[PDB]
């Protein structure tokens, strides 16, 4: 416990589920720059404030980023006791937050305006933790390899992070159906391997 | 109650020092377990790791090929007095004449 | 004589059970030193007091 | 009405597993009335293994 | 990681991959078991009869499955491990 | 009647059913 009670309004405050997350916010006109040098983490909507665990190294300089959010949404069907009550509930859930920093610092009027994705930083809800990814990047060009063709791919509870190019990107449903596909296959073999004739069978 | 099954065929790996030596209520000979057990069945493609932690029955030998769905042992979990408990008799008949 | 299925105590079971296989018999009759057919003539042996001559 | 389910007789299908299972209980079934003959199982025994 | 090569060429691993007809269990690693148990060896409730015992069920159940899935084998739609087609098979017809 | 809403609902073939290769190696409408 720090022992001291921070101004808030000098802090960006990021809400995940099961945390609030504090960094120290430099004045700016558009609200985007950070500093990674200050972070507290709270308990929700509580006011003990706290030191994060820093699981990799932090910049040590301002840097302007972009914020997401990823999770999953709850849908609920709460009970009825009055006569209009709510048939449905739905809540969004975050569970991490994706922090990518701008191209050269730049801004988002300018004309030049990309983001690098090689640096990434994410904060999650369960560990109260701030990591930075490993991404691969998968697009010959090399170090200098043009922004404005370039496209990420988050996979694996935001686990998995690659760079590709935007031509090679596979279309909506094939996502899907790629996924079915191999969750099906899998589940039929286990049925069918109580069989006495298994062994002797072919896949067809 | 229930009978624990085979889940592939193949050859049933036990160590018989653990298991003490009864006559079941059918007829049969058969191994009382009163210590948990890890019985692995090899199939040629894997190995399978089954348990047996109640008072059970073991049906099988070590080295014995099982099939599949062939019920190797009985775990006989639930141990109720019964107050449904009645005693019946049963007649043997005689199939030919003689002393 | 025992009871149902209960582990088998008394010495004459054990000895039945381990005999129901082939294998324990023909090691078993080796450690006696007899030949195969001598087992089976000692089955048909009588029992009792046997009377004088 | 449109989709009009009907019940045919080749629609009742039987688990894949049936024949198998079926013989091998019969075959234990024979071997136990060998042994109530031969004087290796008792009554009570044969009545509740069926 | 500039070039993405990650290469599952061989027969049995490309067609899993794919989906193509391909044998259940791969035939390289299938593993030899020692002897099990003889026949004499094991105990009575457990030992196979002599001689053949006649059962009603000893000839396989007549169906549509069975007539088709040869009839495409000779065609070339579907290989099947066999000439005759088996029981795990035949499911795995009924569904696709 | 209940049979009705049971297909109206039952769905669709979702992997291998509908599929015979791995999608990998290569739905479509979009309506307002």
């Amino acid at each position: 416990i720090v022992d001291y009670r921070i101004n808030e309004e000098e802090f960006h405050k990021i809400s995940l589920l099961d945390c609030d997350f504090f960094i120290r916010k430099p004045p700016d006109p558009d609200n985007d720059v950070y500093d990674f040098r200050e972070m507290y983490v709270t308990p929700p909507d509580t006011d003990i404030y706290a030191i994060p665990r820093v699981l990799a190294p932090m910049p040590q300089k301002y840097i302007r980023c972009a914020m997401s959010d990823y999770g999953c949404y709850n849908v609920t069907e709460p009970p009825i006791d009055a006569p209009r009550d709510p048939m449905y509930k739905s809540e969004r859930e975050v569970s991490k937050v994706f922090l990518t920093k701008h191209y050269r610092n730049r801004r988002a009027g300018d004309p030049e305006f990309a983001l690098d994705f090689e640096e990434i930083y994410v904060i999650d809800s369960k560990t109260k933790s701030i990591t930075r990814a490993k991404v691969v990047v998968t697009v010959p060009g090399g170090r200098n390899r043009d922004r404005k063709n370039d496209l990420l791919v988050i996979r694996d509870n935001g686990t998995s992070f690659k760079i590709i190019p935007s031509e090679e990107r596979d279309d909506p449903t094939t996502v899907i159906e790629k996924e079915e596909w191999k969750k099906s296959r899998q589940d039929m073999e286990r049925h069918l391997r109580k069989l006495r004739d298994f062994s002797v069978s072919n896949w067809f | 109650a229930e009978h624990v099954r085979a889940p592939s065929n193949g050859k049933i790996k036990f160590n018989e020092d653990l298991v003490h030596p009864t006559r079941t209520r059918h007829g049969h000979p058969a191994f009382l377990c009163s210590i948990d057990l890890y019985v692995t069945i090899e199939s040629e493609d894997i190995l399978h790791n089954v348990n047996i932690p109640p008072k059970s029955l073991l049906l099988v030998q070590n080295d014995q090929y099982v099939e599949s769905e062939q019920v190797i042992a009985e775990i006989r979990a639930g141990i109720s007095t019964l107050n449904f408990k009645e005693k019946v008799r049963k007649h043997i008949y005689s199939d030919s004449d003689g002393e | 004589n025992e009871g149902e299925e209960v582990a088998l105590q008394s010495p004459e079971a054990i000895e039945a059970f381990k005999m129901l296989s082939p294998n324990y018999r023909k090691k078993k009759i080796s450690d006696m030193g007899i030949t195969e057919d001598e087992y089976y003539a000692k089955q048909f042996e009588i029992k009792g007091e046997i009377p004088e001559p | 009405t449109a989709t009009s389910i009907s019940l045919g007789i080749d629609d009742l299908l039987t688990i894949p597993s049936k024949g198998w299972l079926v013989q091998d209980a019969e075959q234990q079934s024979l071997i136990l009335e060998k042994h109530h003959h031969y004087g290796n199982v008792h009554a009570v025994e044969k009545l509740r293994q069926s | 990681q500039p070039e993405q090569e990650e290469e599952e060429l061989t027969g049995y691993e490309l067609d899993k991959r794919l989906g193509r007809p391909h044998p259940f269990i791969d035939p390289k690693t299938k593993k030899k078991i020692e002897k099990p148990l003889t026949s004499e060896e094991l105990w009575w409730n457990w030992r196979k009869p002599e001689k053949e015992q006649w059962s009603r069920w000893q000839r396989r159940r007549p169906d549509v499955e069975t007539v088709f899935l040869k009839a495409m084998a000779e065609t070339g739609q579907v290989k099947l491990y066999g000439d005759h087609p088996t029981l795990t098979e035949t499911a795995l017809y009924r569904a696709r | 009647m209940l049979i009705g809403l049971y297909v109206l609902t039952s769905g669709n073939h979702r992997g291998i059913c509908v599929n015979r290769y791995n999608p990998c190696n290569r739905k479509e409408p979009f309506f307002s």
